[PDB]
RNA sequence: GCCAAGCUAAUACAUGAACCAACCGGGUGUCUCCACUGAGACGCCCAGCGAAUGAAUGACAGUAAAACCAAUGCCUGCAGUAACACCCAGCAGUGUUGACUCAAUUCAUUCCGCGAAAGCCGGCUU
RNA sequence: UGCAUGCCGUCCGUGAUUUUUUACUGUGACUAAAGAAGCGUGACUAAAGCAGUCAUGACUUGAAUUAGAAAG
């Protein structure tokens, strides 16, 4: 099947190497998984040594963190908007890792009313927690539209997970000005 | 902070794997003397970090001073022979070897290729020590540790 | 019933040969607890949380270790200024 | 053994003021509170000899909110009395 | 998936003779590596003359009788090495396994006091779950509390029959070791200094006690002792002590023609 | 090389174990007290190994005398001083390597693989 | 469980300061057997082999040692 060897390959010199073995099962390839957008679906592949690998074959669902709060929510996913390898992964909606995609908004809000008390018992921690913090004007103003951006970090072909970090800092502002 | 446009000519986001650059309260650990957090690590044999790595702006994995590449194994001598490639070169060794039948030598040579990080500007002519790291490419199996 | 003892109506066939005495056989029971048995399931889970609380036991010796010997050398400090 | 002070535990300094422990202490007592621990309480009678207010009472009673525990402190009233004439040299040697 | 061992290729140290079988027994993975052990079938049947071939080697072995570090071992295959001790109770015999002067394997006979502890070096030291440090030896046991100043070249003593750590013996400029691998195997001799060469393998220069100078590599060396003259275990007869070839074979032949 | 029906084992397959039984942490509601906030109950959650993502730790080793605020510690003003508001007054302030984004630990969210074989013998009611 | 504590040259880690290799040669380390060299041994000798020798066992039996390109 598809192999990983080097044997196939020209030589440095331009040289044709002469092959003096077939194919060994411990070089094989298999096909991609090509995850798309929609229902979970997942396929189990037997991998060397016994272990299993998670094959996503479609997923819409992820685990999503804001860093600069170290926390992170469970989340719909709603678009694929950029992938630097090429803009027909964007038209077919195809998750891999690194991509940019916009997620629902609503329980990273919730969450901010909960632990700040600020709407964008006396005990009150949150006086305590407002001091010295400060939220910036882009991510607050996605926030209020319903819909944010982040990046893909985990690999849906390997691990059949969807799992993904907010865009703040200029890395925000440099994707931003890519969809403009 | 902004986007550097002398640093982000790429499709996409250049970044260092180690570290989170968008951080409100920065750990002085791995602060840079320019307030910015940058990642260096200080590698083994009697080697010492260039002052471009720790305070320095270019984005390079493979470089062994500001990424996850390790140096083990040999550690070799060579003259830089051409610098066409980018961030990468192709050194020389020279040395002598013996024929037993008519006591005498000959000259003869090898050719490596490396990685060179942005920390050195080397140029044709000159010296460099090279350390062996884990495949880098099809025909890349050292890096450049200290130019001469 | 429950309490019922069941190997008292266990099939028994009668096999007959020429010249011989008759032939009954009744199948071995299987799952059929015993005190015995009982008492071997028992001992299990005794042994399994006397291993872990051992553990523990050791875990304390070592950091009642760690802490005394930290804290001779700052009495060793104090002994110095103090002279 | 006999000594001068006594601990009492597990009195809080943030929630009782200084009047009510010697509502408690029977009198003649001079009173140290430490927030290192809480619980921490040490109590120099000035004639306690044999210390009735400590055999009696103590474990068997509970103070407000808790129930409250007492043993011979050991501390002698008098070696803090040399120390402090020597720190006081020192406050003024410096 | 190598299973089989042919008799050319098997160590030196057996003693096997080339003409007498194809194969030799192939030893299992355990405690001790392939290349440096010395499997139980070859120490009851050869060395020892308690079996005459194979057969009565398997009678003896899967009856029990045969223990290792206090415990019976009931496999002809299983790798014994250096610094184990063997009992038979029923014969009434205790051995440790050493390096004799010459780098051969040696059975040394002990008392029942010293057959109870046995030497361990140690060789990784590592965290495990729940932040308890483990120290691995150099025979594949795993200690779960070792002393807080235990370091990777020491030496543990260890005592088989509480299954409890005694005492330890640190690897520094004035003490006692023995090479274990090497040119050199089986020389006792004395720390004279180490170098240093990070990234390559370490260099150790020994004394011996009539003066001679050698060095080994910092990973065949093993400590014994805090000095020369109080070891903590027992050795061979020739106590490490390499002697003259020329010397050696002239006092053979003034033997050889006192006796006859 | 094969089909259908009827019987029946498990160390095959599937399911499944409360109290005995601990230490430690995170988030949150009703009671007492102080001061004009702080402390302690009480409730209520959630905290195993392994896997995934995110945030911290994974040390220090280029200079020295002293003021001023608010909050704290200890003495009756700065001596004395591992840390910590009680049950534990020393129950980790200290992993390894030449080198690590490694070992291990804490926090947030998420898996949706993990029997004490629900096993078998023997010696003496256990 | 303080059951505790006291009666000049060096060692080790980290920063600052500036520089000499290669080659040849002497030692040393690290380097499977079988094969080659050779120490001992009256398998009746020898080509061999690693054994055996002597007075309820001993020899605390023996099986020594060397050379093997170049590169590291």
């Amino acid at each position: 099947g598809i192999v990983r060897s080097r044997l196939h390959k020209r030589k440095i010199t331009g040289g044709k190497t002469k092959i003096h073995r077939k194919r060994m099962k411990a070089e094989l390839g298999r096909l991609p998984a090509n995850t798309r957008l929609g229902a979970r679906r997942v396929s189990p592949v037997r991998a060397r040594g016994g272990n299993f690998k998670i094959r996503a074959l479609r997923l819409d669902t992820g685990n999503f963190a804001w860093a600069s709060e170290a926390i992170a929510h469970r989340v719909r996913l709603l678009d694929v908007v950029y992938n630097a390898t090429s803009n027909e992964l964007v038209r077919t909606k195809t998750l891999v890792k690194n991509c940019i995609v916009a997620v629902d908004a609503a329980p990273f809000k919730r969450w901010y009313a909960k632990h700040y008390g600020i709407d964008l018992k006396l005990q009150r921690e949150w006086t305590r927690r407002r001091r010295n913090h400060r939220v910036e004007k882009a991510i607050a103003d996605q926030l209020r539209e319903g819909r944010v951006l982040a990046r893909i970090t985990s690999r849906p072909g390997q691990s059949g997970r969807a799992d993904g970090i907010l865009l703040e800092g200029a890395e925000l502002q440099f994707y931003l000005k890519r969809l403009e | 902070h902004a986007v550097d446009a002398t640093i982000q000519h790429e499709k996409a986001y250049q970044r260092q794997t180690a570290v989170n650059e968008n951080m409100h309260r920065p750990s002085r650990k791995h602060v840079n003397k320019s307030g910015h957090i940058r990642y260096s690590k200080k590698i083994g044999l009697g080697f010492k970090t260039p002052a471009k790595a720790l305070n320095g702006k270019y984005i390079d994995r493979k470089c062994p001073f500001t990424s996850n590449v390790v140096i083990r194994g040999r550690i070799l001598r060579g003259v830089v022979h051409s610098t066409k490639m980018h961030r990468t070169i192709i050194i020389r060794r020279n040395y002598l070897h013996f024929i037993k039948k008519y006591q005498r030598y000959q000259k003869r040579h090898k050719s490596l290729a490396v990685h060179c990080s942005p920390a050195f500007d080397p140029k044709q002519g000159d010296e460099v020590v090279i350390g062996q790291c884990r495949p880098l490419s099809k025909t890349i199996r050292y890096n450049v540790l200290e130019v001469v | 019933s429950r309490t019922e003892d069941v190997r008292k109506y266990v099939v028994r066939r009668r096999v007959v040969k020429s010249g011989k005495k008759d032939r009954l056989k009744a199948p071995k029971i299987q799952r059929l607890i015993t005190p015995r048995v009982k008492a071997r399931r028992a001992k299990k889970a005794k042994d399994a949380i006397a291993k872990v609380r051992a553990s523990a036991a050791e875990r304390r010796e070592y950091l009642r270790l760690i802490a005394s010997n930290r804290r001779a050398l700052r009495q060793r400090d104090h002994s110095k200024k103090h002279t | 053994e006999n000594s001068s002070c006594v601990f009492v535990s597990p009195i809080f300094r943030p929630s009782t003021t200084k009047a009510q422990v010697m509502e408690l202490f029977a009198g003649v007592k001079v009173q140290r509170l430490r927030m290192y621990r809480q619980n921490f309480a040490y109590a120099y009678l000035d004639s306690p000899a044999a210390a009735k207010k400590f055999v009696e009472e103590k474990n068997g009673t509970e103070f407000r909110g808790h129930t409250l525990r007492v043993a011979l402190s050991a501390r002698s009233l008098e070696k803090l009395r040399a120390r402090q004439e020597a720190a006081n040299v020192v406050i003024a040697a410096h | 998936a190598k299973k089989h061992l042919k008799r050319l290729y098997a160590p030196k140290d057996w003693m096997l003779s080339k003409l007498t079988g194809v194969f030799a027994p192939r030893p299992r993975p355990g405690p001790h590596k392939l290349r440096e052990c010395l499997p139980l079938l070859v120490i009851i049947r050869n060395r020892l003359k308690y079996a005459l071939n194979a057969r009565e080697g398997e009678m003896i072995l899967r009856q029990g009788l045969v223990h290792v570090d206090n415990h019976p071992r009931r496999d002809g295959k299983y790798p014994a090495g250096f610094m184990d001790v063997v009992e038979i109770p029923k014969t009434g015999d205790r051995f440790r396994l050493m390096y004799d002067v010459k780098g051969r394997f040696a059975l040394v006979n002990l008392s029942e006091a010293e057959a109870q502890i046995k030497l361990m070096k140690v060789v990784n030291l590592y965290t495990a779950t729940g932040r308890v440090p483990v120290a691995v030896t150099h025979d594949g046991h795993r200690i779960r509390y070792p002393d807080p100043h235990t370091s990777i070249g020491d030496t543990i003593v260890y005592n088989v029959k509480e299954k409890k750590c005694v005492d330890l013996i640190k690897n520094r400029q004035g003490k006692a070791v023995i090479v274990t691998g090497g040119a050199n195997r089986g020389r006792i001799g004395e720390i004279v200094k180490v170098e240093c060469h990070p990234g390559a393998f370490n260099i150790a220069h020994l004394k011996d006690a009539s003066g001679a100078e050698f060095a080994t590599r910092a990973a065949n060396i093993f400590v014994i002792g805090k000095d020369l003259n109080n070891l903590q275990v027992t050795v061979p007869k020739q106590q490490g002590l390499r002697m003259n070839v020329i010397q050696e074979r002239e006092e053979r032949l003034i033997a050889a023609e006192a006796r006859k």
